[PDB]
């Protein structure tokens, strides 16, 4: 078998293949995650260079791992499918052996472990993908939002963004998001998520995707018209 | 058909005192109605102030004792010449025996 | 260019430079010889005394294969040991299947093919030793010498190492002056002399002499080391000739 | 030891070229000219027996090879590569078809299997592509007569007539003028000999030319009688004498 | 290019030396051993204020009597911790006893050099393994990706290591109490850290014979930080 | 230069640079001394520390009741090789009821180190070893190099500044060989030998490490206040 | 050793691109143009054969359009030999699904499987990727008529109308201009041929330089028919649309 | 320029490692020749023993592959012996599997296919040898089949290999142009050996002693090599006419 | 385990499964649910050798749930039954086969039809209006042959099921401790708590 060490250290103590995998994430479309008091919202960018697309059948950016957990990403699209599949398998495997669905932290730890394994295995390159994993633990009303990256490190976030122009939207969230009092309702949380994407997206038409996840496996994806109403309200308030 | 087990007879006895312990065993070794030896040692000093005997099928008995003595040696190498306590030795012997659960050492062991 | 960086690569000449570089390691090593006699063979080697702290007669260089074959080599000592280990496996499987001890020509090819195999791939390095070996079999006495390339021939006399030219010259004289042949006990004496004469190329450090022999009459066709009085007799003969 | 070349030796260059395949095609270009022509009632394949030495017996070296009783092959490029491909082609016709369906494969499917083998040498670890282009002529019940070309990439195309190797550019032009859809087998053989004479320098006769046909069934070449449904091989290699007879009426 | 297990002309493994450079870029971790216990402390170093700092796990339990702090590429440490936990529990299964801290450390270090062309590269993380056993008492070990481990009375690893180690040189003595050691870790962490030290961006832990390995709460650490400020202002 | 990328490549002068670079790692290592008489064999090792807070790296490893070694270079490689010796000594005992000969133990180490110098992918061992032991042919001392070369000696030293101790032993050859039935005097000669390799630093209680094996003396290691007698 | 000669096909550039994938896409950009157009009552697949000869046997030839099962077909752009390896794998995958669930494989599932295979060659194994781009035209009872594309990166996307191979930039602009949602198959046939006729590098578009196919519900009652056009049938539709 | 180190195509469509293996063939500086009689096939080769210390009996480039098949090699001895051992194994296996003696041309093809694999697979190098197989086949009669590092092979009426092959080749070509037959019209093999040696002397322009030559002869149901004394008798007969 | 029954009526599928778990001479439990929900509109009951039954049922459950997440779509009962059959057909030629018989009751939302499949441990699938495994069918098939009419309501199906259970309770030697009854229809799966 092909055993070649592709991910290796350099004189300055860097693993370039892992760092170049982050550059692939930087190229990817923007993804954002914001958690409220009783909800989490995942926002995603759709680049409008691709028109004449069939939006019914085109792979959606936000993927369900289980009925209570979701995964969005920035980076290579093909790579993301492999992580999602492995995660979905592990989710069912956990239910089978532990007789309880995965916690969001556990599912994140697994996905992050897979990414890490690909940074010190022979004959493989790292995943060019960073993920945002969000949801609610079984029988728990506390919102969860985690991030992973090609190196394999993971951590929890009150709010976070990844992908192209993520530096700008992270700047926005850092001043607008208050820890002492987060978005109390679903509306407030979605509004803040759409606002943060409007700093980068360009047009607020079919370029913004929103997915709301609530406790007890209550996940729903917003339509074009529903999102367009948020876009209208934000700009009308801005004209002042 | 080949029978991989045999019976070498003999009998062993362990008694625990207040600040001492004894492990006794007869020195006779047999097959069927014949005597093989009138003096064949059966109780062994295994180091770390532990004595052991594995009575029944002598070939398995010798193999087990030999492997436990070996385990004591490697316990010293791997853990900075630490003394193997009697309780730790007992647990180690369980794993030696259960390791051959589906082709057992045909012996009754006492330490 | 770049043809010499990887093993098993033909240069535009048709040469394998890696094998030629392995020869340089052989040429760097101590002198070792082999002498074919009437009913057997004699092996001898130069052991450089690097320090007084070396225990005399302990660091043995000559190795036995089976009970009838002797092996000596010059160059990287560990590579020679690896080759002898293989030779011992080859001889064992031959005797296992065919009952009779391995003939010397048969044994020579077993080593030859194994050394040659280490010139076929870039994943392995060629052997850094030239091995002189031989013994007595059903067809009589045989002496061989095997190079890093896997090339080997039969020899009347053989020599390798740093003092090979000096040795080769001395061996050529014996072949000319003794066409009817040389005896086993004579060959031991001559072997001692040739090592002493070949020591002029390694004249900085003093050395220790080591000799072995297989002979149909003197050793019943078995490999044995030359020890005690017979060794001292050969040293005295060698010391007398240089003076 | 171990084969530690588990990586591809053929890779895409910045321009999108697969270098080793292009270089393999260059090796085919240097090779001796061979051609194939399809008629209404048969197919003909031909090439020059470029003898490396006059002491060498050119009869022992067969450039035109039987793959199945109804399928033949000829090449241009590296002869040794062709020889092993013919061995593998003959075997795969049995293992992947005849041992399953109890009958020989149709021309297009055998070509597909040969093509697969050549593709794998273009992508698998530690190997170079085959340095040959094949012309495979054959017949089967449901597809009739057919002629296929197979390149180092593994790509294959069906032809009415074509040529490969040294003087293929000129030979293909010559065939375009002469070919029509109403050719009989003898007419195709005649055209094949005319086309091949242009690319040959030295001697031009039955001993220096190798030519075979896919035509009518040959019950005389079967080797046994008693089974009506077995009527014999459609592949036949023309003899030295049979070639010379047609060179007189040339 | 070049082999992964290649020696330099100086007689060092290139990849091992390069992994040590990655560890120097990592966040600071400090360990101090005393007769009353061993203290472990780390710099969390959150990349952004939105990152929930309590999810940063750079101090980790291996067993009840053994703790561990890390520095460098912390993702690499997960398989090392898993191996350590398995080794500790497995030894208890085979021998009905706690495993020696040195033996546990040795087991972790055996993985280090299992790389070639096994894993494709060395670990890019250093570990401070602290614990207690009946034979050798309270112990602190430093486990590198070279496969080497040294025992220490006190040790600092990470970006501010050489500056912290010099400070530990003067401050450490054989009669240190546990409370004195806790404050000393906080003192040195505060000195080498970029951002200002508080309960949210720094974490403490200890291992005692009685209570075993414990990660300190943010409320408990906050008091020790407040206790430190007062005693420094006292003179 | 161009021929030091891997162990499978000879240089134009017939040198193996990766093996020579592995040999260099030994010279960087701390000094250790070996010597013997007819009755006993002694190892003396100068342990090295990282700093004042750190412990002193252990230099001596026990292989069997009658055999052990001291290391200089990459310590993990010494652990791998000593583990191999432990297994080989142990195989000889279990199968043949026979204590492994010190000479044969050296032959096994030679052949193990050799395979790593001829194959692609792997690397040479980066450590030198001094093996002492008492077998059926009396006391023995071996010197192992990761090139594969093993040498039986009366006395020797390896590591940094080892030339000083090696010269001393070369002068004292006739004296210390005669120290029979006297372990303390043989150790004294070993401690005096390693002292010739010291600069600036001197032998302290937690710095020095001594080991001995003999006729009626199992392989035992002395550290701490047990070696204060010899300072 | 062998490391010296390894091209390292599965690595990132400093910019974060996969070298071999990018170069494979460059290869495909020189391949014959293939177009897929999806309508309300069917799907059209059109493709241009590359510089043919008069002596090429067209009626028995197949280089562009392949049948995966009764409901799904593909148009190829790139190395034909590479494509056939993947096609045979896809045919087997469809049959495995049919054996397991006793239902025809949904189009997307088949597409995802092939796309995952391509992905694997970019992340591990040290082999070169497949220099192939597919247009998938298929039907199932869930989503109805569907058009997909996949490329050497292993990334796939859904389309109403799409082109692959040569001159896709020019081709996509023309399709984007004249395509409408309420379009029918007969109109889509005309659009496909008109687009090829303008983007082609040849002097004139003829029957012998084309492969054509449709997937229609235009079959006796509720069922789907695949029609791979014959040379004479391509000649007739070229006259009907008014190109020749 | 790594396309010259391993067996992959150069831009010219060439395999440089194969071409350089051909050059290794002449490293020994030995010339061989093979001819066919009526009932026999004869192969001769130059024998050169430069060192006086060498045992001349062991210096040989002719091999007895099977009872019926003989093989002479042009190239270095390690590769020659590698090829010989393999050919012996293949010939033995063939007899076991298929119940009859392996023909000369079939063995040649087999060894040629093995050589072809080394030109296609990267990890295996070509052998720097040219193998000339000789026998009296039970179907085809006297046979000469020769293999090279490219994996090429063909039957021969007669052949020559070595540094001065062209001089020997043309000499043989000119003889067969006169006689107008595919063999040496001679009853006994002794006279066929005499023909072979005579025409090598004429071509190379050198005289030979008994120790300068090496001879192999193939007859029906056996192949054998001549001793020094057998060759001496052959040289005497040539000189006396 | 012992008795599992199934009946397909006009607009639903009803599965009845015994509550007893007997190991040797003792009834260890009298409230055991011998079924698993594979998907919202598909239910599988099971009976066979101890351990194998649950292990197999949960393994199938996990696989169907995995498919549902991956495709965001529910498989048809026919598709699930074919998957289950193949697993058992694969199993029968294994080292140690799954010794499990199953009934699969599902409501096809596409065709708006209830469907009942009977599959034994060999992988023998049959679609039926009513089915049973083990010795149950020897009593119940004759009753169902008489009374069953295809156009029955769910309430009529339960009455016909009560008549089956009464016969089993009268004539079978083993005390199976009653049955748990579950209905599968367009609205999903629900349990009849009083029976
Ligand atoms: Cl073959």
């Amino acid at each position: 078998g092909y055993d070649r060490a592709l991910s290796i250290f350099s004189p300055d103590g860097h693993i370039f293949q892992v760092e170049y995998a982050l550059e692939a994430v930087k190229r990817g479309t923007c993804a954002v995650g914001v958690k409220g008091k009783n909800c989490v919202v995942l926002g995603c960018e759709r680049r409008s260079t691709l028109k004449l697309q069939d939006t019914r059948i085109t792979p959606s950016k936000v993927s369900k791992i289980d009925s209570h957990v979701v995964l969005s990403f920035s980076g290579l699209n093909a790579d993301s499918r492999i992580l999602i599949e492995k995660a979905r398998v592990e989710a069912q495997s956990h239910r089978l052996t532990l007789e309880d669905p995965v916690t969001v932290e556990y599912l994140t730890r697994y996905v992050a472990g897979v990414q890490q394994r690909y940074t010190q295995s022979g004959g493989v390159r790292p995943f060019g993908v960073s993920t945002l994993i969000a949801g609610f633990d079984p029988r728990d009303d506390e919102p969860k939002l985690y991030q992973t990256e090609p190196s394999g490190i993971y951590s929890s976030w009150s709010a976070q963004t990844i992908g192209r122009n993520s530096k700008t939207v992270r700047e926005f969230l850092e001043k607008n998001y208050d820890r002492k009092e987060p978005p109390a309702t679903v509306e407030e949380c979605v509004k803040l998520t759409v606002r943060s994407l409007l700093e980068v997206v360009q047009t607020g038409a079919k370029n913004i995707e929103i997915t709301v996840v609530k406790p007890d496996s209550d996940i729903v994806a917003l339509s074009s018209e529903e999102i367009n109403q948020y876009v209208t309200q934000i700009e009308q308030e801005k004209q002042e | 058909q080949f029978n991989p087990y045999g019976d070498n007879g003999g009998t062993i006895l362990g008694i625990a005192g207040e600040d001492f312990a004894v492990l006794a065993g007869d020195t006779r070794n047999i097959t069927d109605y014949s005597i093989n030896s009138r003096y064949e040692p059966k109780v062994f000093d295994c180091g770390d102030n532990i004595v052991m005997s594995a009575n029944g099928f002598a070939a398995d008995g010798d193999a087990l004792v030999k492997r436990f003595k070996n385990s004591v040696k490697w316990y010293h190498f791997d853990h900075n010449d630490k003394k193997l306590s009697i309780n730790s030795a007992a647990r180690n012997i369980q794993h030696l025996l259960y390791g051959k659960r589906f082709f057992p050492y045909y012996v009754h062991t006492i330490i | 260019t770049g043809y010499d960086l990887s093993n098993s690569v033909f240069s535009p000449d048709g040469r394998n430079f890696q094998v030629e570089y392995a020869v340089k390691a052989v040429e760097n090593g101590t002198t070792s010889i082999g002498i074919k006699c009437n009913d057997g063979v004699v092996f001898a080697v130069e052991k450089l005394i690097t320090s007084k702290l070396l225990v005399p007669q302990k660091n043995v260089k000559i190795q036995v294969v089976d009970r009838h074959i002797g092996c000596v080599y010059s160059g990287l000592i560990p590579d020679g040991r690896h080759l002898v280990n293989r030779g011992r496996e080859e001889a064992a499987s031959f005797k296992k299947l065919y009952k009779t001890p391995i003939p010397i020509p048969a044994f020579a090819d077993r080593l030859g093919q194994y050394v040659q195999a280490h010139t076929l791939y870039n994943s392995v390095r060629p052997f850094g030793v030239s091995t002189i070996f031989g013994g007595v079999d059903k067809n009589g006495a045989h002496l061989y010498m095997l190079e890093p390339s896997g090339s080997y021939w039969g020899y009347k006399g053989a020599a390798t190492g740093k003092g090979r030219q000096s040795a080769k010259a001395e061996l050529e004289k014996l072949v000319d002056h003794h066409p009817e042949g040389l005896s086993a006990r004579e060959a031991v004496k001559q072997a001692a002399k040739i090592i002493y004469l070949a020591h002029e190329d390694n004249k900085e450090k003093d050395f220790e002499l080591e000799i072995s022999w297989c002979s149909l009459s003197e050793t019943n066709g078995l490999h044995k080391f030359v020890k005690g009085d017979l060794l001292q007799e050969a040293i005295d003969f060698a010391q007398k000739e240089i003076n | 030891m171990t084969d530690r070349y588990s990586f591809s030796l053929t890779t895409f260059s910045p321009s999108g070229k697969l270098g080793q395949i292009d270089y393999a095609l260059t090796a085919v270009k240097q090779g001796v000219t061979s051609l194939g022509i399809k008629a209404t009632n048969g197919v003909v394949i031909a090439t020059e027996k470029k003898s490396s030495s006059p002491l060498a017996m050119s009869e022992t070296l067969s450039k035109v090879s039987l793959l199945t009783p109804d399928i033949g092959a000829v090449y241009s490029g590296m002869g040794p590569d062709y020889r092993v491909l013919v061995d593998k082609s003959r075997k795969v016709a049995h293992t992947s078809y005849k041992r399953i369906y109890g009958e020989y494969p149709p021309t297009k499917l055998l070509v597909s299997e040969v093509a697969k083998i050549m593709q794998e040498a273009t992508q698998s670890g530690g190997v170079r592509p085959f340095g040959v282009s094949l012309l495979i002529a054959g017949h089967d019940e449901f597809n009739g007569f057919s002629l296929y070309q197979v390149d180092p990439s593994g790509s294959y195309f069906p032809w009415k007539a074509t040529a490969i190797g040294k003087g293929s550019v000129a030979a293909k032009t010559f065939l375009e003028k002469r070919w029509n859809d109403e050719l009989e087998l003898e007419d195709a053989i005649h055209i094949a000999l005319l086309t091949l004479k242009e690319s040959v320098e030295g001697e031009f006769n039955g001993d220096t030319i190798e030519l075979a046909i896919i035509g009518d069934e040959n019950p005389d070449l079967l080797g046994y009688t008693g089974i009506p449904t077995d009527k014999g091989p459609r592949f036949r290699k023309l003899t030295s004498q049979e070639i010379n007879d047609r060179l007189e009426a040339l | 290019d070049r082999g992964v297990s290649t020696f330099s002309p100086e007689g060092r493994l290139f990849q091992v030396e390069y992994s040590l450079e990655a560890i120097k870029l990592g966040s600071t971790a400090i360990g101090i051993a005393t007769k009353e216990g061993v203290v472990l402390g780390v710099e969390k170093r959150a990349t952004s204020p939105l990152l929930e700092s309590d999810s940063i796990e750079k101090i980790v339990e291996i067993d009840r009597h053994i703790g561990c702090a890390m520095s460098g590429l912390t993702a690499d440490a997960r398989s090392m911790i898993e191996h350590a936990r398995t080794a500790a529990v497995t030894h208890n299964l085979y021998y009905d006893e706690d495993i020696n801290v040195e033996s546990l450390t040795q087991s972790v270090c055996d993985l280090a050099l299992r790389f070639g062309e096994l894993m494709s590269r060395p670990f890019g993380v250093a570990l401070l393994i602290a614990g207690h056993d009946a034979d050798d008492g309270y112990q602190l070990f430093h486990a590198e990706p070279s496969g080497t481990f040294y025992r220490y009375n006190a040790k600092a690893i990470g970006s501010g290591s050489e500056g912290a180690q010099a400070e530990l040189l003067n401050e450490w003595h054989s009669s240190l109490t546990l409370k004195e050691a806790e404050l000393l870790v906080l003192k040195i962490l505060k000195q080498v850290m970029e951002e200002k030290l508080d309960e949210n961006n720094a974490q403490l832990s200890c291992i005692t014979k009685q209570d075993g390995f414990k990660i300190y709460d943010n409320e408990k650490t906050a008091e020790l930080i407040k206790e430190l400020k007062e005693k420094e202002a006292a003179e | 230069n161009n021929y030091d990328g891997d162990t499978v490549t000879f240089s134009p002068t017939g040198r193996l640079f990766q093996v020579e670079y592995a040999l260099e790692a030994i010279k960087q290592g701390s000094v250790t001394v070996g010597l013997r008489s007819n009755t006993h064999a002694v190892l003396v090792a100068l342990k090295r520390n990282a700093d004042e807070l750190s412990s002193y790296q252990k230099k001596i490893i026990k292989c069997d009741e009658h055999m052990g070694l001291s290391l200089a270079g990459l310590a993990p490689d010494a652990r791998v090789l000593s583990n191999y010796l432990r297994q080989q000594c142990n195989y000889s005992s279990l199968v043949f009821n026979r204590k492994l000969a010190v000479e044969r133990a050296g032959h096994l180490l030679c052949d193990k180190a050799q395979k790593n110098t001829q194959s692609y992918g792997g690397r040479p061992y980066g450590v030198g070893l001094l093996i002492i032991g008492y077998d059926k042919s009396g006391a023995h001392l071996l010197e192992f190099q990761p090139s594969g070369n093993v040498t039986e000696l009366y006395g020797t030293a390896i590591g940094a500044r080892s030339q000083g101790a090696k010269t001393y032993l070369e002068r004292t050859l006739d004296t210390f060989i005669k120290i029979d039935g006297n372990p303390d005097e043989l150790i004294k000669a070993g401690v005096e030998a390693i002292s010739q390799s010291l600069r600036d630093e001197s032998l302290t209680v937690d710095n020095l490490s001594i080991a001995i094996v003999g006729k009626d003396t199992p392989f035992t290691i002395y550290d701490g206040e047990a070696v204060a007698k010899y300072i | 050793g062998s490391r010296r000669y390894d091209s390292r096909t599965t690595i990132f550039s400093p910019e974060g691109r996969l070298y071999q994938v990018e170069y494979a896409l460059e290869s495909i950009s020189h391949a014959g143009t293939a177009i897929g157009i999806m309508a309300s009552d069917g799907i059209v697949l059109a493709a241009e054969r590359k510089v043919t000869s008069t002596l090429l046997e067209q009626d028995t030839s197949t280089e562009k359009l392949y049948k995966l099962n009764d409901k799904i077909a593909v148009a190829v752009a790139g190395l034909t030999a590479d494509a056939e390896i993947l096609i045979n794998t896809a045919r087997i995958h469809a049959q495995n699904y049919l054996k397991t669930y006793n239902e025809d494989i949904p189009v997307e599932i088949l597409v995802r499987r092939l796309s995952d295979i391509k992905q694997g060659y970019t992340q591990h194994g040290g082999l070169r990727p497949f220099g192939v781009s597919f247009i998938y035209a298929g039907y199932d009872d869930r989503y109805g008529y569907q058009l997909y594309t996949s490329n050497p990166s292993g990334n796939y996307t859904g389309w109403k109308a799409i082109s692959v191979g040569a001159n896709t930039s020019a081709a996509q602009t023309l399709l984007q201009m004249d395509y409408k949602d309420d379009m029918k198959v007969d109109d889509a046939i005309e659009l496909a041929l008109k687009t090829l006729s303008k983007t082609t590098d040849s002097s004139a578009l003829t029957y012998d330089r084309l492969e054509f196919a449709t997937i229609r519900k235009g079959a006796n009652d509720g069922e789907v028919y695949q029609k791979i056009f014959k040379p004479q049938e391509i000649k007739d539709i070229l006259v009907k649309t008014g190109i020749t | 320029g790594y396309d010259r180190h391993i067996t992959i195509f150069s831009p010219e469509g060439r395999l440089y490692q194969v071409e350089y293996a051909f050059k290794a063939t002449n490293q020994t500086n030995i010339n061989s020749l093979a001819v066919r009689g009526k009932d026999c096939t004869v192969v001769i080769s130059q024998k050169k023993v430069p060192d006086k210390l060498l045992d001349p009996t062991t210096v040989s480039y002719i091999f007895c592959i099977s009872r019926t098949i003989g093989m002479v090699v042009n190239g270095p001895i390690p590769d020659a012996r590698n090829a010989a051992l393999r050919a012996k194994a293949e010939a033995a296996e063939f007899r076991y599997k298929y119940g009859y003696d392996m023909p000369c041309d079939v063995l040649a093809k087999r060894m040629a296919n093995l050589s072809q694999i080394y030109t296609q697979r990267a990890y295996m190098r070509p052998l720097g040898v040219i193998l000339t197989f000789v026998s009296v086949d039970e179907e085809l009669g006297p046979s000469i089949y020769k293999t090279d590092p490219a994996g090429y092979y063909v039957g021969y009426k007669a052949t020559a290999t070595g540094p001065k092959q062209q001089e020997i080749t043309t000499n043989l070509e000119n003889h067969f142009k006169k006689s107008k037959i595919d063999h040496i019209n001679e009853e006994s093999w002794e006279k066929v050996v005499e023909f072979a040696i005579t025409h090598m002397i004429d071509a190379l322009g050198t005289e030979f002693s008994k120790n300068d030559l090496e001879v192999g002869v193939a007859t029906k149901d056996k192949f054998f090599t001549l001793s020094a004394e057998n060759i001496e008798e052959r040289l005497v007969a040539i000189a006396e006419q | 385990m012992d008795i599992i029954l199934g009946i397909r009526v006009q607009d639903s599928v009803i599965l009845a499964s015994s509550k007893a778990v007997t190991r040797g001479i003792s009834v260890l439990k009298d409230s055991d649910d011998k079924t698993r929900q594979l998907s919202p509109h598909t239910l599988m009951s099971f009976a066979g050798e101890a351990g194998d039954t649950v292990q197999f049922a949960e393994y199938i459950q996990a696989n169907i749930q995995l498919y549902s997440i991956r495709e965001d779509y529910e498989l048809s009962p026919q598709a699930v039954s074919s998957f289950v059959r193949q697993e058992l057909a694969k199993s029968i030629r294994s080292r140690r086969p799954y010794q499990v018989n199953v009934l699969i009751g599902g409501y096809d939302k596409k065709k708006n039809k209830p469907e009942l499949y009977q599959i034994d441990y060999l992988g023998t699938k049959v679609e039926l209006p009513y089915g049973a495994h083990g010795y149950s069918g020897f009593y119940t098939f004759s009753l169902l042959d008489h009374h069953y009419r295809p156009d029955m309501t769910t309430e009529e199906g339960l009455d016909l099921l009560k008549l089956c259970v009464q016969e089993l309770e009268k004539r079978m030697p083993m005390d199976f401790k009653g049955v748990i009854v579950k209905i599968v229809d367009k609205d999903g799966i629900r349990q009849v708590d009083d029976f």
